[PDB]
């Protein structure tokens, strides 16, 4: 879904950077706590 | 007064100054309320400096002490220096009114 929303918008819109930040936050959230588990 | 127990106060303030001046400058908080902001890899949370401001208000308030002393002297030595024109129950007494009246007596003209 993040690659789809990156390719959908141009590189300068705010919904490009929000999807980038959301990917960073959620990938960080899912890399940890499966290391604990 | 009593400059025995004046130095024992002015040696506790140098303690606090030379204890606050050994904190690291890269001091920062982490409150329990940053979880509601979803800080990314580089996002710059807005409650990072709630201890370093507080650790400078003390360190600069304990160096501006002999400035507020010099402002309090100029306040008290110009409020208490009148003391008989602003306070109502002092400028209505017999003796104060008689003294202020008697200082204004113009000298007698001989002939």
């Amino acid at each position: 879904v993040c690659t789809i929303l990156i390719h959908f918008y141009p590189q300068g819109t705010r919904n490009y950077q929000l999807v980038d930040k959301f990917y960073k936050f959620s990938s960080e959230l899912l890399l940890r706590e499966c290391c604990r588990i | 007064g009593d400059p025995d127990t004046e130095i024992r106060i002015s040696a506790r303030i140098s303690n606090r100054i030379n204890e606050l001046e050994r904190l690291p400058a890269n001091l920062g908080t982490y409150s329990l309320d940053d979880c509601l902001e979803f800080i990314t890899k580089d996002d710059l949370s807005s409650r990072m400096d709630t201890f370093k401001i507080k650790a400078l208000v003390e360190l600069k308030s304990l160096k501006l002490l002999t400035k507020q002393k010099s402002i309090r002297q100029k306040l008290i030595n110009n409020v208490a220096s009148q003391a008989h024109h602003n306070i109502p129950y002092l400028r209505d007494s017999p003796f104060t009114a008689a003294a202020q009246r008697s200082v204004q007596i113009r000298s007698k003209v001989i002939v």
